[PDB]
């Protein structure tokens, strides 16, 4: 398939020198190709795959390509689904790993494998040239750059131009979201004559209308109440969807916008999701937020976070993995094919968002906006 | 249950539009000013103008008060 | 007069301490109200409205009263008609001062002037806090705030919740943009039962559909050759109304964008203005570009820019300001009622975008997005 | 008139559509093929693909 959703464990221990690629490779460090394109070299030798142990999260999708005789390119351009805000100005940059790469034909070909890919933005757009090379080999270049975070997400278009159209070509942006956690976007080419074929991604603004969650007003009819537990559960898992459920909850929008008393809680539960009995595969829930902590009013600006949890199946019980400051954690649901998504609600004027990434279905819910 | 107030409110609130008002003690003690028609905006009690009201409604439920 | 556009030259030396308010009030200084409050306070307890005389240019806009009974509240908002494209995730910070007043009503009101101001984003709403007030009086109140550049650009609203409909009512956002340009946004309150009315600003996608200038397959069609001097004119300003005539280039794109070999030219005619003979004020001109000396292919981060050029009426001949290192440059047209913009073909492909401002109009040209 | 380069590609052209050839000095030294449909791209001469696609033509020149 050209497209979905897939995830996995990744134990940098049982990764060639992964201990080294995360930190040269996928991390901003060095402002030159020496140190990364050298573990990647003495790695990617052996095992020509290795990096893909590294995506905790794939996202893939299939592009059909596009044609510019012309020039006798052959292009395949396309939206990645970016799992959540990329950031703030005040924020660093992340240090993304590109990958174009194809089938290896049966019989050499008299054209060789090359592959020109650009993230555009609106201003600016980022172009892997030949100096932002970290590895080559017959049908696979790898690009090391470092993009200031805000400039990933929604917006950024990813388009790789191509003089042939190899099968089973496909472009991909390993883009790390935290010092644990890799997304990786995929573009997988398709026949010219095909429809874009996304994967179930979805982006939900809980809090669409903000205005009505300024006060209490509302919280009976919208069923938020001390009786509900603050539960106004709706679906994200499309009809048709996976065997696994995945739902939402509003009420977290009063907690995060209302200057009204609301029930005392010790946890909300953003989401959860069900037919956890009968899934292969990890979870990952991402959260996106503040650190109001130490600010100052004459210069308000706070770098946005984000920190990722796994919920994995032992011996029919799944158990959440965690890391420092995160405002979310994953706990077993009402049994053991239930899990929910806790957070404080002291914590949800902070929270800009969480997302769900589990096989075959990814959302990304935002408390900001109305899109 | 109980009920306490997460954000207090950033506006400042006409005395001309109170009704009543508590002063509930949690992690974030705050001033819960309820509105002529049923609203519950939580305010600094610390807040120069949350003070103003507080003494204003005090003294005004005082006179109307025997 | 709800809305409009004016300018004025600014000689900080004509103005009472204007070269201490430019630096610790519109620049980003100290982090603490104090220094800038100092200033303004002594400078303003005399001459009231001393700020005034720092706007080289002020766009207002009527904008209609928004009633909230429940919370006594009278809300004004609008979306200032920024000038040019605020800045990269890689700026600095711009320091803006944002005034809330009124008319001084002849007889003593009941309640006092207040007036809650937010600047608020996609992601972060910048509340002026007490935290950022540096000056008050019984009708004006100045705050100060730090905020990334990029933030301040369309889509950042401008809130003001009031508790009476104070006569007069308006909400200024002086922004400087360089040490010598300061454009001050005005958002001038009006009927609640008018319309909104904002100011003769518009903000135009020079080079829509970027990929049609990316060779010069489209010249001859597009009136861009040698034979036309490179020059496709539009009118920019609407109908035969406002008396002084601007006019844009589409042909800069082609330089800005087309790989291919195009005409030689020592200079490019990105707009001009026509009807200076009867033109009582400035013009002003900011150009907003990327710095060219090349950068690290593998963390691109670069700046962006903004430079204001100024055109003064002398004894009906207008003369400009040094245009030092700014890519445009201002002179004569055809007469002395004409002025047209300048440029280097080749500092096209930096150039993000070139603003026209002068009496009751305002163009906010860019070079790059496609709407 | 005279005719000059703001900018060099950045994707390659197949050699199997560059009709012609030539290269310009001045501004911006850089290097000029011609399509076999006309359309013109200037390229960067210190760019490795570039000098393989002149030589492969040469070969015929």
């Amino acid at each position: 398939h050209s497209s979905g959703v897939s995830t996995q464990s990744v134990d940098l221990s049982q990764i060639k020198r992964g201990d080294e690629i995360q930190a040269h490779c996928l991390t901003p460090a060095e402002t030159e190709v020496t140190e990364c394109a050298g573990i990647l070299k003495d790695v990617l030798s052996k095992n020509l795959h290795e990096l893909q142990g590294l995506c905790n999260v794939k996202n893939k999708m299939g592009v059909p390509w596009v044609s510019v005789e012309e020039l006798g390119q052959e292009i395949i351009t396309g939206r990645l689904p970016f799992p959540s805000v990329g950031g703030t100005p005040v924020n660093d940059l992340v240090r993304v790993l590109v990958v174009a790469e194809s089938n290896t034909p049966e019989e050499t070909p008299e054209e060789e494998f090359y592959a020109y890919v650009e993230l555009q933005t609106e201003l600016y757009t980022f172009g892997l040239s030949d100096d932002n090379v970290v590895f080559t080999s017959d049908y696979m270049t790898v690009w090391m750059i470092d993009i200031p975070k805000s400039y990933v997400d929604v917006g950024m278009l990813t388009r790789a131009t191509f003089l042939e159209q190899w099968p089973g070509a496909k472009v991909t942006v390993m883009i790390p979201y935290s010092s644990t956690f890799t997304w990786c976007g995929e573009l997988g080419a398709i026949s010219e004559e095909s429809a874009p074929q996304p994967s179930l991604s979805a982006r939900s603004p809980v809090c669409k209308n903000s205005a009505r969650y300024s006060t209490s007003k509302f919280c009976e009819v919208d069923g938020c109440t001390a009786e509900t537990g603050m539960e106004k559960m709706s679906l994200l898992t499309p009809f048709g969807g996976p065997p696994q459920q995945a739902k939402m909850n509003t009420c977290p929008c009063y907690y995060k916008y209302s200057v009204s008393p609301l029930p005392a809680m010790d946890h909300l539960i953003l989401a959860d999701l069900a037919g956890l009995d009968s899934l292969t595969s990890p979870v990952y829930v991402m959260a996106a937020y503040f650190d109001s902590t130490h600010e100052n009013p004459v210069r308000p600006s706070s770098k946005l976070y984000h920190c990722a949890l796994q919920m994995t199946s032992h011996d029919g019980v799944w158990t959440s993995t965690s890391s420092e400051q995160c405002p979310i954690r994953l706990v077993e649901g009402q049994s053991q094919n239930v899990l929910q998504v806790r957070v404080a609600p002291t914590s949800m004027p902070n929270l800009v968002g969480v997302s769900l990434m589990l096989e075959g279905q990814q959302y990304r819910l935002e408390y900001f906006g109305d899109h | 249950d109980k009920r306490t107030c997460v954000s207090l409110t950033t506006q400042r609130l006409p005395v001309s539009r109170i009704k009543t008002y508590t002063i509930t003690e949690g992690s974030l003690r705050a001033v819960i000013f309820i509105t002529k028609r049923g609203l519950k905006v939580c305010a600094d009690p610390q807040a120069t103008w949350v003070r103003d009201v507080v003494r204003s409604m005090d003294r005004k439920s005082n006179t109307r008060n025997n």
